[PDB]
């Protein structure tokens, strides 16, 4: 004690995360934490079957863990376009590197609101209202019952997820990427075995620049760390803040700033991250 | 996609987002999951992203940052770093602003704007439109140590139901 905080896009995200803290964890296994309820609460925007990257600054160490999902080997056309899942690697590369909580405890917050339940809220019942169209099927009939969204205010509960989290609670990394959860990843994706066993996390410096007076560690390629840091730049060199207060103009300048470092982005891809941030790439810039 | 941010009591920072690329990824479930889908942008790579985590640090402050939003990233984080470091206002208080994003032309707006405002930007050959999604604008979450004393602030984005907090 010891000051400490968590934010996040979820209540029952923000305080398992907080759990793990107040008893005096470390702000990677509060993340792998948060990261598996967010997955299990607040399903439609991420979880085990995708990927994402996460940055861990301390006082004197930076990394960039990137756990994003990988393109498989397929030899026609299309297929469905379905990267190999990578979220669960990652977790247990971070854990492995950064932890010092057991895994088992990480997983338990998880399991426990995807075996007994938590609380529907808006958001989660307007998103199962408007992929409906896209997604419906008797497959997910837990998520509309009686052939409607479920409802803010009831209960979804998840046992084939929290089988899932607990084969992979038991076993480790493992319990996705081969055994049963494996075969049924194949067998809907259309994914390799061979393929989903070969996942590989990638460990990469921190794009490292300046603003403001700032040090700005952030997501190097293939993320987009490199494009905020040239807006937030130029935004300070030619200070649209003094044109904030008249909206057409900051909007103009914005908008300019925006198509300079999205065209930048795009002849980047039409090796170092560094350089493209420093002050004197963004002088020559427009 | 989520973004979230977290801070310990030696002020080590994380800044995470995670992702199925849509809502739902490709909507196919299996085994109690919901599998990606893979925007494309060869076997075994991976496509880009705009998604940005990103740590700030000065003496006597650090900041964690970034927010879901596809392609909208850097223009969803970049006005409310630039009012944030211009002394504009809490954190908090900047997340809680209304929003624009362009696409090649078309200014979306979360807010109708008035008629002077949308006469000047149509005069920059750029038409406003405005956009019902509150989603599509993001979800920005944010922590901020200072060293005074030290006290944690942050900022949750109500726009997906999004909040924080501290010791
Ligand atoms: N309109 C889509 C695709 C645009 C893109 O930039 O890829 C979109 O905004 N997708 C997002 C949906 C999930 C979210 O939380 O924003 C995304 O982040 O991929």
């Amino acid at each position: 004690k010891g000051t400490y905080g968590v934010s996040a896009s979820h209540p029952l995200a923000v305080e398992e995360g907080m759990k793990v803290l107040k008893n005096g964890g470390s702000a990677v296994d509060a993340a792998i934490v948060v990261s598996y309820v967010l997955g299990v609460v607040e399903l439609h925007a991420s979880g085990i079957g995708g990927g994402g990257g996460m940055l861990i600054i301390s006082k004197d160490k930076e990394t960039f863990i990137d756990y994003r999902e990988t393109t498989p080997y397929f030899t026609g056309n299309q297929k469905p376009h379905i990267g190999v899942p990578g979220f669960v690697a990652g977790m247990e590369y971070i854990h492995d590197n950064y932890g010092s909580l057991p895994m088992g405890e990480l997983l338990q917050p998880a399991i426990n609101y995807a075996e007994k339940g938590f609380k529907v809220d808006d958001s989660l019942t307007m998103r199962l209202d408007l992929a409906k169209p896209r997604i419906y099927s008797d497959k997910l009939s837990i998520f509309y019952p009686n052939g409607e969204p479920i409802e803010t205010g009831e209960t979804l509960i998840q046992t084939d997820l929290a089988r899932t989290l607990k084969k992979i609670q038991k076993e480790g990394a493992k319990g996705f990427y081969e055994g049963g959860v494996a075969r049924a990843i194949s067998k809907t994706a259309k994914i390799s075995l061979e393929d989903i066993k070969g996942y590989k996390v990638e460990v990469r410096k921190p794009v490292k620049g300046n603003y403001m007076g700032y040090d700005v560690y952030t997501a190097p390629p293939p993320f987009s760390g490199v494009t905020l840091l040239q807006m937030l730049k130029l935004a300070e060199k030619k200070e649209v803040y003094k044109d904030v207060d008249h909206t057409a103009t900051y909007m103009s300048k914005m908008e300019e700033i925006s198509r300079i470092a999205y065209q930048d982005r795009k002849k980047n891809l039409g090796m170092d991250p560094n350089k493209m941030v420093s002050d004197k790439y963004i002088s020559t810039m427009k | 996609t989520t973004h979230f941010v977290i801070i310990d009591r030696d002020g080590t920072v994380v800044s995470s987002t995670n992702t199925l690329s849509n809502f739902f990824g490709t909507g196919k479930y299996t085994a109690g999951f919901f599998l990606n889908n893979q925007l494309q942008n060869e076997p075994g790579k991976r496509s880009r992203t705009f998604m940005a985590p990103t740590v700030l640090k000065k003496d006597g402050e650090t900041i964690g940052i970034g927010s879901p939003g596809g392609n909208r990233i850097p223009q969803i984080l970049t006005p409310i770093l630039d009012k944030y470091t211009h002394g504009k206002g809490s954190l908090q208080d900047i997340i809680n602003e209304y929003r624009f994003t362009f696409e090649k032309n078309t200014a979306y707006t979360e807010i109708q704007l008035s008629s002077e405002v949308k006469n000047e930007l149509s005069r920059k050959g750029l038409n406003v439109k405005k956009k019902v999604s509150p989603a599509f604008f993001g979800g920005v979450q944010a922590l901020i140590k200072d060293e005074r004393d030290n006290v944690i602030t942050g900022a949750g984005d109500g726009r997906r139901n999004g909040t924080w907090k501290s010791n």
